[PDB]
């Protein structure tokens, strides 16, 4: 099928330019009977058009977004994109793409039928704060390891910003027992997580656990061992 | 086979009119598609003669006409010229194999009178002889038009192995030649009382003979 | 003007790679199909595989799919044909021919159903396991040609050489009468033989004396035959 | 008159399978559109990249028809950009497709009591079809590591299956004849002129 | 100008029950209501457009109907992986508009928490600062109370904790409470506990460490 990603900065300043791009593969944006639209969704909340294309570079706004709404194509990279230029606190948001086709009826009428692909969804934070990597920290197994039954080990992620991190155990060879919360505002404006998993105590000696935590906007690649003492 | 069908050779007189056929089916020209020729001169590449039924190129005489008809097609020459003589290609679209081409049908232009040919059969000579080797060379020549059947005889009987005839080649006097290789062992030319060779010529047979002694 | 010009003539050996190319000139490389067209030996044409250049949407036919690859260069402005491993039976021409409206859009899903106006020269490709080897000469004593007009024919047999061609003169280009060198012959091992003689009267025979004078370049041979009446 | 051969497509008596659909180039002759944008026997008229009301006045060069039989609920993946077994190894329609898409209910003539079973379908394919691409290869279908040799077996598929169409079936499992108009304007005259 | 409203707001029922949510317009939009669902974290999956027919792939136990200015999309079945945010839309004006959308989570069986404990890790404790975690894991229902006593001390607005959105094979939750103190308050007191009441426990657990444990 047809990939559409969203691609941007993730931080912006009150009453700046919020921008992201749309990459489309595996299909043409130059498709004569699509539309390639974009969606947000500030979080914890409902979804919002924002505005649609047209290969050929013709738009529609949302009539309530047009003041600060635009909306371009290039179809030699395959890609559209979206600016927001007076930025407000509504920003913060998942901005969404994603396509629609459109045929003409019988009568002669267009006919365009909902949004059947979507992109993965990139957050926007607007804020006047700065970029912060994270600290990484074990949370180490316990010394129950005589046990013959469950222990449980994890990697502490704390004081970053904005969000998100994403953590992965063992380059994804370790997903059942897994469970990364979600992320808390501290009073220091930063963001803590925690990311555990449970395993059988046996495998305490004979399998390594490396959690991998990914902070994009600080450019943050950690690979952290928990390691049982 | 071929999905289009075109007859191997045809032939007419300076002047005359032939037509070459193109037989196809439901897959093709039966779906609707046209058909398309393709001349190939001798010592050249194919060049299009026919695009879309009947269209000729710039520099296609008019004495060519292209038409389409049910499942099959047809190319008309009129005023037959000898520079026409060339092998001549029938092609479509079948949904089934995507592009096809007919088989080619080798239009000759008879300019010449009849030519029977000249055979000359050479034994094998001491020198490769006495290299336990044996060649028998029947030389074909001054035939009109060009083609030949060429048949091998030991004794009297049919020689099915050992043989290697060659393509016709036209002269310098415009009428063609061809040879015929016949391998033997030392042995075996000297076991029998004599070979023959025989060539066949729009019906007429000539034979000569050898014998070892 | 548009155009295609091919590669020149290439001699192989089974096993080994060949890649040949159809370069285009006076026309939009990337807006026509570019099919390549096989002429074998004693057979039709037939297509091998078609490719749109800008796209690099390439097809083949089920005859040679998994022994050939086509490609093209967009910047070059040339498609190429390659075969893995060559075998004896690819010995033919090679055409590469030029199809399709030039449009985009519709028009290109429909190019198949129109016709290869602008054709290349054509590549000779030979598939042989022979190496150069030099001619043995043999004389071919007189024979019978004609009775009635009395004319006999005498010459010298030029067997097992590779690869073409050999030239044949007759007591060193003096005699050019009556000389008659036939086209060669390819034999089932890979080597070609060819007879030249010359027709004089069968009366005359004795009286003058007939050397045949072949050269072979490849092999750097030179032979010198008498043919004599025995 | 020269009126183009439409209804030798729309009301053939015999309809192709999905993975064979069939091709009819048409061309010299003018058409009557209205018979079918005026017609309430369809049940799927959905045009891209061109109004069906407008073809009437319109001129193209070249329309082709393809022809297949699919379930109901398959008729949705008849369309640019779709996915589905139906619409990735069967039939493609292409990005920049012009042209309509028609199709109706044809549960009187394609099922029976028991079910028909002659129509088929590929299920199974190394690769998903180009658009407008065809197939009607019959080989082993190869889901494992070792080698089919050309024999069904374990994790070794004939490609191809085929519906099973019952007249008492639910709409979307009953069987739905289906064109495909598709329209080319060259740079030659345009021939396929209708009034 | 279009306004869709949902009810409910949320729904939680068990595996099996019938469930059906409604979509209620400010203006007639004849069939061209469509419906969404959303898991956590990922984007909108179309599920029905023109009101009752269903997309490819979409399981059968999902159903729509309605017109005009009321629609409905029933699940017959309601099964773990259904715990998904469920939105309407209308593709019927220029200015397309969503629901508010309604939350639909899966009631189950009572399972009581696993509880652990960790200590801070001796690299944060160098950097000058004490978090202390504990976790409840795979536990229904989410209401929960983590209780985090330092010298027997009950403590309060020193600690923060965040659980899991609900698992789509088990339907059960996790919780983390994370205590921070300053490395300074950690090396005045010896002993830290969490004590957890849930309705699994027939009795409050309580896991606690002492300042030197076995290494
Ligand atoms: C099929 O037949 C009906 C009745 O005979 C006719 O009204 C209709 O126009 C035909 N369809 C086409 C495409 O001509």
């Amino acid at each position: 099928q047809v990939q559409l990603q969203e691609s941007g900065p993730g931080l912006v300043k009150p009453s700046e330019t919020l921008s992201l791009t749309c990459t489309v593969s595996s299909g043409s944006i130059s498709g004569t009977s699509y539309y390639w639209d974009w969606i947000r969704q500030p979080p914890g909340k409902g979804l919002e058009w924002i505005g649609t294309i047209y290969y050929s570079g013709s738009t529609y706004y949302n009539p309530s977004l047009k003041s600060r709404v635009t909306i371009s194509v290039d179809t030699s990279k395959n890609q559209f994109s979206l600016k927001l230029s007076p930025v407000t606190a509504a920003g913060t948001a998942v901005y969404y793409c994603a396509r629609r086709t459109f045929y003409y009826d019988r009568s002669g009428q267009k006919v365009v039928e909902p949004f059947d692909y979507w992109g993965q969804g990139t957050l926007v934070t607007v804020s006047s704060a700065s970029t912060k990597g994270p600290s990484v920290f074990p949370l180490a197994p316990s010394s129950k390891s005589t046990s013959g039954g469950t222990a449980a080990l994890g990697c502490l992620v704390k004081d970053y910003f904005p969000e998100p991190v994403t953590v992965s155990w063992n380059s994804g060879a370790l997903t059942s027992g897994v469970h990364t919360f979600p992320a808390v505002l501290q009073s220091s404006g930063l963001y803590s997580l925690s990311s555990v998993v449970t395993v059988p105590s046996s495998s305490l000696g004979t399998q390594t656990y490396i959690c991998n935590v990914n902070h994009k906007p600080s450019n943050t690649k950690v690979d952290k061992r928990v390691e049982p003492k | 086979q071929s999905v289009l069908t075109q007859p191997p050779s045809v032939s007419g007189a300076p002047g005359q009119r032939v037509t070459i056929s193109c037989l196809g089916g439901s897959s093709n020209i039966g779906a609707g598609y046209d058909v398309h020729w393709y001349q190939h001169l001798p010592g050249a590449a194919p060049k299009l003669l026919i695009s879309g039924n009947s269209n000729r190129p710039s520099g296609v005489p008019a004495r060519f006409s292209g038409s389409k008809s049910g499942t099959s097609a047809s190319l008309a020459i009129t005023g037959l010229q000898a520079e026409d003589e060339a092998d001549y290609y029938c092609q479509s679209y079948d949904n089934d194999l995507s592009q096809v081409f007919g088989g080619g049908t080798k239009l000759t232009v008879l300019g010449q009178p009849k030519a029977a040919p000249s055979v000359t059969l050479f034994p094998p000579s001491s020198e490769e002889l006495q290299a336990n080797k044996a060649t028998l060379v029947c030389l074909i020549s001054d035939f009109y038009p060009g083609a030949v059947t060429v048949a091998w005889k030991a004794d009297s009987s049919p020689v099915k192995a050992g043989v290697e005839t060659t393509t016709p080649s036209k002269q310098s006097n415009n009428k063609y030649a061809a040879s015929s290789y016949l391998s033997l062992t030392p042995e075996q030319w000297k076991s029998h009382r004599s070979y023959s060779c025989q060539v066949t010529h729009e019906g007429s047979t000539v034979e000569k003979t050898v014998a070892p002694t | 003007q548009v155009q295609l010009v091919q590669s020149g003539a290439q001699l192989k050996k089974p096993g080994e790679s060949l890649k040949i190319s159809c370069k285009g000139s006076g026309y939009n490389f990337s807006r026509y199909w570019i099919a390549w067209v096989r002429h074998m030996p004693g057979k039709g044409l037939e297509v091998m595989g078609i490719i749109y250049p800008d796209d690099s949407d390439t097809r083949y036919s089920p005859s040679v799919r998994g022994q050939v690859t086509i490609s093209a260069d967009k910047s070059t402005s040339i498609v190429y044909l390659q075969w893995s491993s060559l075998k004896a039976s690819d010995t033919g021409i090679y055409y590469c021919a030029r199809f399709g409206a030039g449009m985009t859009g519709m028009p290109r899903y429909f190019d198949t159903t129109r016709w290869f106006d602008p054709w290349g020269q054509g590549t000779q490709v030979t598939v042989s396991s022979a190496s150069t080897k030099g001619p043995s000469v043999f004389p071919l004593a007189p024979s019978s040609k004609s009775t009635s007009g009395g004319t006999a024919a005498l010459g010298c047999l030029v067997k097992d050489y590779f690869p073409e061609p050999v030239t044949v003169s007759w007591n060193s280009g003096a005699l050019t009468s009556g000389v008659h060198t036939f086209p060669a012959v390819l034999q089932s091992s890979g080597l070609y033989s060819l007879s030249s003689v010359v027709t004089v009267p069968s009366s005359s025979l004795g009286t003058q004396t007939y050397i045949c004078n072949v050269n072979h370049k490849p092999s750097n041979t030179k032979v010198d035959k008498r043919v004599e009446p025995k | 008159t020269n009126l183009c051969p439409f209804g030798e497509v729309f009301n053939a008596t015999r309809f192709a399978s999905v993975y064979a659909w069939n091709r009819k180039r048409i061309s010299n002759c003018v058409a009557d559109y209205s018979v079918l944008y005026n017609s309430a026997s369809f049940s799927t008229f959905k045009c891209y990249g061109v109004s069906p009301t407008k073809l009437n006045d319109l001129c193209f060069t070249n329309v082709y028809a393809d022809s297949f039989v699919i379930r109901g609920d398959e008729v949705r993946q008849i369309a640019p950009g779709q996915t589905g077994k139906i619409a990735d190894y069967n039939y493609k329609l292409p990005d920049d497709f012009t042209g309509c898409v028609i199709a109706w209910n044809s549960n009187n003539l394609d099922s029976k009591v028991g079910g028909n079973y002659n129509y088929r379908y590929r299920l199974f394919r190394k690769s998903n079809l180009k658009p407008f691409e065809r197939d009607i290869s019959t080989e082993i279908y190869q889901a494992g590591s070792k080698p089919c040799n050309g024999v069904e077996g374990f994790n070794c598929y004939f490609p191809l299956q085929s519906y099973g169409f019952q007249p008492t079936n639910g709409v979307g499992y009953q069987p739905y004849r289906v064109v495909v108009l598709s329209f080319e304007l060259l740079h030659a005259p345009a021939t396929v002129c209708g009034p | 100008e279009i306004v869709l409203t949902q009810s409910p707001s949320t729904l939680s029922a068990s595996v099996g029950d019938r469930v059906t949510i409604t979509c209620r317009a400010s203006q007639s939009i004849s069939s061209w209501l469509a419906w969404y669902q959303q898991k956590p974290g990922k984007a909108p999956k179309l599920l029905i457009y023109e009101a009752s027919s269903l997309e490819n792939g979409v399981p059968s136990r999902f159903s729509g109907s309605g017109s005009g200015t009321e629609f409905t999309l029933t699940i017959s079945s309601l099964q773990p992986d259904d715990f998904a945010t469920y939105y309407c839309q209308q593709y019927n004006s220029y200015s397309l508009t969503f629901g508010g959308g309604t939350k639909v989570e899966i009631k189950r069986t009572v399972a009581a928490p696993s509880v652990f404990i960790f200590p801070p890790s001796d690299e944060q404790l160098k950097s000058g600062t004490a978090s202390v975690v504990c976790l409840l894991n795979n536990f229904y229902p989410r209401e929960a109370k983590v209780q985090w006593k330092v010298d027997n001390a009950l403590q309060s607005g020193n600690s923060q904790e965040s659980v899991t959105e609900q698992d789509s094979k088990d339907s059960t939750y996790s919780l983390s409470s994370t205590l921070t103190l300053s490395k300074a308050d950690y090396e005045k007191h010896k002993v830290y506990a969490c004590e957890v009441t849930h309705q699994g426990l027939s009795s409050p657990v309580t896991k606690s460490f002492n300042r030197g444990e076995c290494s």
